[PDB]
């Protein structure tokens, strides 16, 4: 528990995937509250 | 998309034959009201240079384009259908 600042134990991003980021953003997504609509279903439609 | 050619009116008379050659085939013709083109700053000068010279004429009032709001805001819209897809 010291002051040991001689240590970079930021070392996590190392054992990393290709799809890590959009992984643990699915695992995300229960969270997100329910996304404002704009009316219609596209700028198009 | 200048507008420089569109505000003087016009005088101009009818189209007429206009034949080949036997020769090499110029484009001939025998009328000489056929390039005679006059400009008038205002219709009734034009229309008044009409008559007194004596000819039947036919006018067209001039055609002002209408002016049209433009938004550039409106290029991304939350809502409308005027949002675009490209920039």
């Amino acid at each position: 528990e010291p002051f040991d600042n001689s240590t970079y134990r930021n070392l996590q991003h190392h054992e990393y995937s290709t799809y890590t980021f959009l992984d643990l953003n699915v695992e995300l997504s229960k969270f997100r509250m329910p996304q404002p609509s704009s009316g219609r279903q596209s700028p198009r439609h | 998309s200048g507008v420089n050619n569109t505000k003087k009116w016009k005088m101009e008379f009818d189209t007429r034959e206009r034949w080949e050659n036997p020769l090499m085939g110029w484009s001939s013709t025998a009328d000489p009201l056929s390039n005679l083109v006059l400009t008038f700053s205002t219709k009734e000068d034009a229309v008044a240079f009409a008559e007194k010279n004596g000819w039947s004429f036919d006018v067209e009032e001039r055609k002002v384009p209408k002016p049209k709001s433009k938004s550039y805001g409106a290029n991304f819209s939350w809502n409308k259908r005027t949002r675009v897809s490209t920039k």
